[PDB]
């Protein structure tokens, strides 16, 4: 972001990221799954704080 | 009277707690509710149950000899 343009921004990345992995990964990606929320308490009692 | 935030003094203490819509208010009722139950009743029995079985034997010699005290003798 800034005085740029875009086409400089894409050269540059062809340029110096082209050497990352590919778009397959061996099978091995990492999936997000959902988090139980809990309703539920903790309490951490200092009262010298 | 006395009021939540002057009562004592508390360090380090922490407590984990969790809803009561989100655990069982029966949890393992049987499975572990009748083992601590002997385990409550085995710990005390041998300091509640000797004075009242001694009341019992009092209870019962005493009822049987007044319940024949008045029976008649040949004399």
């Amino acid at each position: 972001a800034g005085g740029l343009e875009h086409r400089q921004l894409l050269d540059l990345a062809q340029k110096h990221f082209s050497g990352l992995s590919g778009t397959y990964d061996e099978d091995a990606v990492p999936t997000l799954s959902p988090c139980r929320f809990t309703g539920s308490q903790i309490c951490h009692r200092e009262d010298g704080l | 009277g006395r009021q939540f935030g002057h009562l004592t003094r508390v360090r380090h203490v922490i407590t984990y707690s969790l809803s009561p819509f989100e655990q069982r208010a029966f949890p393992h009722y049987f499975s572990k509710g009748i083992p601590n139950v002997l385990r409550r009743t085995r710990a005390c029995i041998l300091r509640v149950a000797p004075p009242f079985v001694a009341f019992y034997l009092v209870y019962t010699w005493g009822t049987q000899e007044f319940e024949k005290s008045k029976r008649k003798n040949p004399a």
